[PDB]
């Protein structure tokens, strides 16, 4: 009745250890442009500066 | 912001290469950017004209030593009051 109450605590600490390893791997995971920056306007693509614009500028 | 707005409100002299590079980075997962590199090299040379400068230095270096100089259809300079004289 005491070896079991230790197995409970050691499971409760190994769970916290795996919780840390996860949440330390979830930081270094690379992130989308829609989560990291502006959620709508999800493209990085400009079309910047359209008043005297020339056809053939897109690529 | 004022990303690619020109002096006259249009686009920069290097907007196309930049928009090409942003197409490249938009479709590229992070840490896969090594395939994205040639669009970038094109953009930096659009900005600063470095490879073009080195190439014209080598052409002028072979040109300037010769005693013949120039055997080609030449480039004629004019004064400003004589654009369409002849």
């Amino acid at each position: 009745d005491i070896l079991n109450e230790e197995a409970k605590i050691v499971q409760a600490l190994n769970n916290q250890r795996e919780l840390t390893i996860k949440m330390h791997e979830l930081k270094r995971e690379e992130k989308d442009y829609a989560h990291s920056y502006s959620p709508l306007f999800s493209d990085p693509v400009p079309q910047g500066g359209s008043i005297g614009k020339a056809p053939g500028s897109s690529r | 912001t004022a990303a690619g707005i020109s002096l006259t409100g249009g686009r920069n002299r290097c907007f196309s290469e930049w928009q090409s590079f942003m197409h490249c980075t938009a479709k590229t997962d992070a840490k896969s950017r090594a395939q994205c590199l040639p669009n970038f090299e094109d953009y930096m040379e659009c900005l600063h004209h470095t490879k073009e400068k080195a190439r014209l230095r080598e052409i002028e270096s072979v040109l300037k030593q010769k005693k013949e100089g120039l055997e080609a259809p030449p480039v004629k300079v004019i004064p400003v009051k004589a654009i369409g004289l002849v």
